[PDB]
RNA sequence: GUAAGAGCCUCCUUGAUGAUGUCAUACUUAUG
């Protein structure tokens, strides 16, 4: 009953579950490129572009 | 329009030229570090043994051999790297050494000697450089490049070791375990996946959505716990693995991770947990206590990292940052 | 069991703990 409650708060779906899952994905994957990026660029000047 | 028989002459007339118009410890700053580098701080290492002499590398590519604790003066210079070093490794008695430099090049050098030891080359610009624990020969050396493979090399054989693929992101850093049968890979996919290395296969993969990245990744002494600080500022103590679990330490928080990657540190008392932070304030945290303890503004510009002294009682820790290095008592 | 996509060929902040393994049960596999 709680897991079928939880269910009715998730009635999003799938679609919504995966848009969340990448978004999140691609806030993480999006910090640690530009993290690096950042960390690539502060020191050296040499680097291509996009 | 006019006549096409006097345009004919009018352009017969134009090709003969005619123009005719008619309770809690609270460690202060001690002594800056040895001598410097204008470029910022790009590895840095110390004697694993002594303790005293620290290998300070920086983006100028030029390998900066520093002796550093008590009568505080350098060691050393060491050159012969072609572009700014990637990373930083030694071997376990000191004498000798590994780098990692971003023209793609690993080149070993000897330091004692007063001179490197060789300039050597990989497929890719290596993004990890590790020694290898355990049998104390260790003719390869855990290391890791954009390719997205975990790759250990053996050097003084005349080729490397082996490369085995756990996650198709790029590895971040690579940390052997006591265990030899295992090593913890933190890759750029932000999944942290254990690596069994020696045998071409892997070990097992988690946490692809956490972790963002590998700001810090860093093992207890004990070999009990093994936390990571990830580019959220958010720290995820992991408990080390060996259990049907064999994962999670506890959460640690109020860290600032820029996103660059920065040096973790500790007391290892059982007690504290130290670290940089992305602003470039000096992160003090107490650790067992599952809190934290006082952060505490030390660098001007962005915190490269910290280290520590060996375990016996509490000591001092050094740190380190961006253009400049300060080690703390 | 599979349509699609991605890239590499010069100055700050409100303090709640952890390590000894086994059953009924829930979910995910193209190995029946």
């Amino acid at each position: 009953l709680s897991e079928a409650r939880a269910r009715l708060a998730n009635t999003q779906g799938k679609k919504a579950k995966r848009k969340a899952r990448e978004k999140q994905l691609e806030e993480a994957r999006r910090l640690a490129a530009l993290q690096k990026r950042r960390e690539l660029r502060a020191a050296g000047i040499e680097i291509q572009k996009k | 329009p006019a006549h096409i028989n006097d345009f004919m002459f009018e352009q017969q007339r134009r090709t003969f030229a005619t123009y005719g118009y008619a309770k809690c410890y609270l460690p202060k700053k001690q002594i800056h570090v040895w001598s410097g580098h204008t470029k910022g701080v790009s590895a840095v290492r110390l004697f694993p043994l002594s303790g005293h002499l620290l290998l300070s590398c920086s983006m100028d590519c030029k390998i900066k051999l520093w002796e550093v604790y008590g009568e505080r003066r350098c060691l050393r210079t060491f050159i012969g790297h072609s572009k700014a070093v990637r990373d930083i490794c030694f071997n376990t008695a000191g004498t000798q050494f590994l780098s990692a430099a971003y023209d793609r090049y690993l080149k070993l050098w000897d330091t004692e000697t007063g001179q490197c030891i060789s300039r050597f080359t990989n497929r890719k610009v290596p993004y990890c450089v590790k020694f290898n624990p355990d049998e104390d020969k260790q003719n390869l050396f855990v290391a890791g490049m954009s390719d997205k493979k975990i790759v250990q090399w053996d050097i003084r054989s005349g080729e490397i070791v082996q490369e085995y693929d756990r996650h198709l992101g790029a590895v971040n850093t690579i940390v052997f375990v006591d265990e030899n049968r295992r090593f913890v890979s933190t890759s750029d996919d932000k999944s942290l996946r254990v690596w069994e290395w020696d045998i071409p296969v892997d070990f097992k993969y988690i946490a692809e959505p956490s972790m963002h990245s590998m700001p810090a990744v860093t093992l207890s002494p004990n070999g009990k716990w093994l936390a990571c600080q990830s580019m959220d500022n958010q720290i995820l103590i992991f408990g080390a693995q060996n259990r049907f679990r064999l994962n999670k330490k506890k959460i640690f928080k109020g860290h600032m991770v820029a996103g660059y990657a920065c040096q973790v540190d500790f007391s290892p008392d059982m007690s504290y947990v130290i670290s940089g932070d992305g602003n470039g304030k000096l992160n003090i945290w107490d650790w067992k206590t599952t809190k934290l303890y006082s952060r505490f503004k030390a660098h001007d510009k962005v915190c490269i990292g910290a280290v520590w002294h060996p375990h016996e009682t509490s000591k001092v820790i050094t740190c380190g940052w961006d253009g400049l290095i300060k080690l703390w008592d």
